[PDB]
């Protein structure tokens, strides 16, 4: 994923390996100059998943799903059903524990388990 | 009225759909990215999420995956402004009494004509969508999503929203008019009615030839064999004799396939009509791609509390597929003097606590199926080791000690094998990064359901809540023991 | 249109075709009729390659090196012409010589910073609607429309040249 | 400003109705055809060059017996009015005239046609004419003259054939000379202004020339059906230079996965021939593949990169950029 | 074509007042103003005056 370029040569190395002496020695093609590495890294790369290629809104996939429901519990203040649930941690703990946020509008309630 | 009632009417309506943006907005934080968010707990970028109205608008366009929990949301806070119909007005006007005794039209069919028309959204379009505030002053090219996506970006395909404040009677723009024919333009089409003529005509004489014979029973009239044993008539009068019941069978199924409402919903439910005939084509076989399974949590979780959100949340992380590249951050084939070109993977200590695993326990699930899988490789040869590490030394990267890495010496070999840079980063680094390493392998994604009358019931409470489980051999057979 | 999203409507064609007036049917989005301020395109007769040089234009290198250091590519008609200084008042000394009976009124010129260029079309094909400007807008039965054309306070903004420009809905009143 | 607003409000008034005036509300069927007739047959009759005829198909004997060989000659387009013969006498031809009798409006043309065998003014056909034309007889009347067999309501813009009248309708067509970018695959398709001269720029995998491992993304053009590698047209002319050839492909864009490709391109096409070597090696292999096809053009490859490929910029060493 | 004589809902004729309709628009009255001097006080016989187009002068060259 690197490419360096030929002094007085103008070609695109080579990353090579010598035998004897171990050094990554640099070669281009029509030259075949050798010159020292001064980074020892052939490749770099901020890979990600890149699964889908302008199939957003063309295809039925989800990057990032959506958080689900239970109507199971009632809130506090809103006395109603239809919260969401999920798993977090709070300013440090060893674990996840349960959380709840009021999915009713106008409501606006979150408490923990 | 007269005077000040119109104003007060219009004060309110541009009241309640600035509401009703806010409560689209509140259901848009349900997403697992801001996990974060909705916990107790102090926060430094809490106003960038409050301030950003525009960002949480074209997001809305975009990725049409919540854009389905931002119209039911609408939908819902729609509610208490189309019920300003009754204490505005009087009784005697000739709009509320068709619509109460619902000779023509209803109440949706009325806020529309007098206060606003709510909500635009169509199935698909393509490479536009309309923004919020729609006036002359925003036809802008940067800052609008009509013409440029961004500016920072794959946004080529788009699902349009925009609501209009401005009635039926008021005047629309000419923005107003041209939202209206993008949105009204699916129901202009007449190439669809053949849809409900092809589907009774084939299910037509699978039922045309079933009478009722004189023994008490149905028959066919091919080779006098036996659909069932017993009509499956609510009344005790046993009048039905003779006639052909599954002649009106049939066209009671198309009378209600003709009059079908095909007011299509965007992209997560196709039809009523494809709903009903993907229901009645059952034998037609077209693929084995998605198939979507049911996990009913019917066990002893009920005894402790809140047992079926903590049961429902343990199959939901050993049955999702994780890849070893939603994890890494940096890869880099670092020379060092085995073959001398080993290749290293940066974890981020957040990205793998909030994921809940480990350092420790990444290489043993590598190494679990590094091992069941050295036949796809190019050189399988012995020494294949994957280690573990705190710190790599190298010139790469230098931003903290906080990343976690795990050296992979790579598979060599004391005789003629190859060790070449083609071969090592074109089957070897995509091999590594499609492995799993959490979950299953076949396994595409799975969803936590709430219904309320589900199929096969308890049979001796309340409304349970399952999982579904999607597929990509058999489909059951290899779900069971893994 | 002879063949996707061909049966709904675009922004593109804001004024020039009817986005309201569209038969029912089979053809529903692929036949649409123009709207009453359109006229097509003609092939200009005068080459106006050799009137850009005194605007403010040099003419690119052709020695393989020394690459442009910031310089935008003016595309005359698709190809090639040389390279320009900046694309602020180049662009509108043009747009000014255009207004000036000079240039042919049948242009349509774009620039853009996002792609780097500076666009010029001058062939046949392209439909255009007439709008009037404001900074000509103080020169004031006696309105033919060679009269208005010639000094410059209606000229015909292209298809391209509506992304750059905010034109105001009401002419009197916004 | 200074200027009221209930003149600005009836000053579109005054301009849309001096637009009506000008233009009318057939713009576009009459501006494309007065072009057609003045400058369109002048260029159809002159860019399709003469005609050779030679039926010696055994042995070219062209000095022994004087082989006459037919050349033609091109030139001087004129359009005569519409007049048709009525017992030897030329009168007037009007669409009412045309309508009722059951005939088709058209006007003959005609060129100056010169043949040489050793070593005049003819007719080729007859368009139709639309109506209310440059060249049609409702054209600069009065108003006394068009009272005699013109409706008030009725306009130009439709061709009188003997069965009805036809009009003609917009095709819409995608546009010419222009970069046009496509997905899966991605190419980068370039229009023709002359008869064949596209150039698809394509990057795709390379099923070809590979060791069933090497399945990479590689940019291979579609010149002519060459499928030469782009890197090897890079030096086949202008450049000469590998680290000189960036320059020319500068975005200063983020390097993930683009320059493995870019390498890919190269040692494809360093595995094929030698690019960098020398100046007539390079264009050894385009002039061996230009001849392999199944019709092959003019064989003098130094000057067919001039007449078919980029009709346009004449410099060759200015090609490279493009 | 021409003014019809009697109008199409009241029946009052008024095939004889449009000579004398376009002989009072020929001075600078008003549309509105040049029907009260006619005797029409209801909008069903002040319509056909108001809104007729006249044919026959476009049909009479040939
Ligand atoms: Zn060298
Ligand atoms: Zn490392
Ligand atoms: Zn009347």
């Amino acid at each position: 994923s690197t490419m360096k370029f030929c002094r007085e040569c103008n070609n695109i190395l080579y990353p090579k390996e010598d035998k004897e002496q171990k050094i990554l020695l640099y070669a281009c093609r029509n030259c075949d100059h050798q010159e020292v590495a001064d980074n020892s890294c052939v490749y770099r790369n901020e890979v990600h998943h890149s699964v889908s290629e302008r199939t957003q809104i063309l295809t039925d996939v989800a990057s990032d799903p959506t958080l689900p429901r239970t109507k199971a519990v009632r809130c506090s203040k809103c006395q109603h059903r239809e919260a969401v649930f999920f798993q977090a941690t709070a300013r440090g703990e060893e674990g996840m524990t349960l959380f709840f946020v009021c999915c009713n509008p106008n409501c606006g309630h979150r408490w923990r388990e | 009225s007269d005077l000040q009632s119109r104003k007060n009417l219009t004060e309110e309506i541009s009241y309640g759909l600035r509401e009703a943006e806010q409560v689209c907005n509140k259901q848009q934080l349900m997403v697992e990215s801001w996990r974060d968010f909705l916990a107790v707990n102090g926060e430094d970028k809490e106003e960038d999420s409050v301030s950003d109205l525009a960002r949480f608008c074209y997001e809305r366009q975009k990725s049409a995956t919540l854009s389905e929990l931002a119209v039911s949301a609408f939908k819902d806070a729609y509610r208490d402004v189309q019920a300003l119909a009754y204490r505005y007005g009087d009784q005697s006007n000739s709009f509320l009494i068709m619509s109460k005794a619902g000779s023509k039209g209803n109440i949706g069919k009325l806020v529309q004509h007098s206060m606003c028309i709510g909500l635009q959204n169509s199935a698909v379009s393509l490479s536009f969508g309309f923004p919020r505030e729609l006036t002359c002053a925003a036809w802008n090219d940067p800052n609008s999503p009509l013409r440029g996506a961004k500016g920072k970006t794959t946004t080529e395909s788009y699902v349009p929203y925009g609501v209009i404040e401005n009635s039926f009677l008021t005047g629309l723009n000419p923005l107003e008019s041209f939202v209206h024919s993008v949105t009204s333009r699916d129901s202009s089409f007449s190439g669809n009615a053949d849809l409900p003529g092809t589907l009774s005509r084939r299910l037509m004489f699978f039922m045309r030839d079933i009478y009722a014979a004189y023994d008490g029973t149905v028959r066919n009239s091919f080779g006098n064999q036996l659909v069932q044993f017993t009509y499956e008539t609510d009344g005790p009068v046993e009048d039905i004799t003779g006639e052909a019941l599954g002649s009106l069978s049939a066209c009671a199924l198309s009378e209600a396939a003709y009059s079908a409402l095909d007011q299509p919903i965007s992209l997560l439910e196709t039809s009523p009509l494809l709903n009903l005939k993907n229901v009645l084509e059952c034998g037609s076989k077209k693929g084995q791609r998605e198939q979507t399974m049911s996990l009913y949590l019917s066990e002893y979780l009920s005894k402790k509390k809140h047992g079926f959100e903590y049961g429902s949340l343990e199959i939901k992380n050993h049955l999702e597929k994780l890849s070893f590249s939603e994890i890494v951050s940096t890869s880099m084939i670092i020379f060092s003097p085995l073959s001398p070109w080993v290749c290293h993977f940066h974890i981020s200590e957040k990205v793998l606590k909030r994921k809940q695993l480990s350092a420790e326990s990444v290489v043993s699930s590598l190494n679990e199926q590094y091992k069941s899988r050295n036949r796809e490789l190019k050189l399988d040869i012995v020494d294949l080791d994957i280690q573990n590490t705190n710190h790599c030394s190298s010139d790469d990267q230098a931003m903290k000690d906080d990343n976690v890495c795990i050296t992979v010496t790579v598979v060599e070999a004391s005789k003629h094998s190859v060790l070449e840079l083609d071969a090592i980063r074109l089957v070897l680094i995509p091999f590594l990064l499609d492995s799993p390493v959490k979950g299953d392998q076949g396994i595409k994604k799975v969803n936590i359901l709430w219904t309320d009358r589900p199929k096969a019931p308890k049979r001796n409470l309340k409304v349970t809540m399952y999982g579904d489980r999607g597929k990509r051999t058999a489909l059951l057979e290899t779900c069971l023991p893994i | 249109q002879q063949v996707g999203d061909a049966r709904y409507p675009h922004p593109s064609h804001w004024g020039r075709v009817c986005f309201l007036s569209t038969p029912d049917g089979e053809n529903c989005g692929l036949v649409k009729n123009m709207s009453l301020l359109g006229l097509v395109s003609t092939q200009s007769l005068e080459s106006v390659v050799e009137k850009l040089f005194a605007c403010g234009m040099e003419e690119l290198m052709d020695d393989t090196c020394t690459p442009l250091f910031g310089k935008h590519k003016v595309l005359l008609n698709g190809d090639w012409v040389g390279l320009c200084a900046d694309s602020e008042s180049f662009v509108a000394e043009l747009k000014s010589r255009r207004r000036q009976s000079e240039l042919p009124r049948e242009m349509e010129i774009k620039r853009d910073k996002d792609d780097n260029e500076v666009r010029i079309f001058t062939d046949a094909g392209r439909l255009l609607r007439p709008l009037l400007v404001v900074e000509n807008l103080q020169k004031l039965s006696q309105y033919p429309f060679d009269h208005l054309l010639d000094h410059g306070i209606l000229e015909l903004i292209g298809i391209e040249e509506e992304e750059d420009c905010n034109t105001a809905w009401g002419i009197k009143q916004l | 400003s200074e200027l009221g607003e209930g003149f600005l409000q009836s000053f579109c008034k005054k301009a849309a109705t001096s637009f009506f005036d000008k233009y009318g509300l057939i713009s576009h069927q009459l501006n494309s055809y007065n072009y057609f007739i003045e400058h369109g047959l002048q260029n159809v009759f002159q860019s399709f060059g003469e005609m050779l005829v030679e039926p010696s198909f055994d042995v070219v004997k062209k000095k022994d017996n004087d082989w006459r060989y037919a050349t033609v000659k091109f030139g001087e387009v004129t359009v005569e009015k519409p007049t048709f013969f009525s017992d030897d006498k030329e009168l007037e031809f009007l669409p009412w005239h045309a309508r009722l009798q059951n005939m088709t409006y058209s006007a003959r043309i005609k060129v100056n046609v010169q043949v040489e065998v050793f070593k005049q003014d003819i007719l080729i056909g007859s368009i139709p004419v639309m109506v209310k034309s440059i060249l049609c007889k409702t054209s600069e009347k009065g108003k006394e003259n068009c009272k005699k067999g013109d409706c008030a309501f009725d306009q130009g813009g439709y061709f009188v054939i003997k069965g009805a009248e036809k009009v003609f309708i917009a095709q819409e067509q995608m546009c010419t000379k222009r970069l046009w970018i496509s997905n899966s695959p991605w190419t980068v398709s370039f229009r023709s202004e002359n008869k064949r001269n596209r150039f698809i720029v394509r990057l795709s995998e390379n099923e070809k020339a590979e060791d069933y491992k090497r399945r990479e993304k590689v940019l291979t053009v579609y010149f002519l059906s060459t499928e030469i590698p782009v890197w090897l047209l890079f030096f086949a002319l202008g450049v000469s230079s590998d680290k000189e050839a960036m320059d020319l492909i500068a975005f200063d864009g983020d390097d993930a996965s683009i320059t493995n490709s870019l390498i890919a391109s190269i040692h494809v096409a360093d595995a094929v021939c030698e690019a960098f070597r020398c100046g007539n090696n390079a264009l050894t292999y385009v002039e061996q593949q230009i001849k392999s096809t199944k019709f092959p053009p003019a064989e003098s490859v130094d000057e067919c990169l001039h007449l078919y490929l980029f009709p346009g910029l004449q410099s060759l060493k200015k090609k490279a950029r493009f | 074509m021409i003014i019809p004589v009697r109008c199409f809902t009241c029946g009052k004729v008024i095939g004889n007042k449009w000579d004398q309709y376009l002989d009072l628009l020929q001075l600078d009255y008003t549309e509105g103003d040049a029907l009260d001097a006619l005797q029409l006080v209801r909008y069903c016989c002040r319509r056909m005056l108001m809104t007729h187009v006249d044919l026959i002068e476009k049909l009479l060259n040939y």
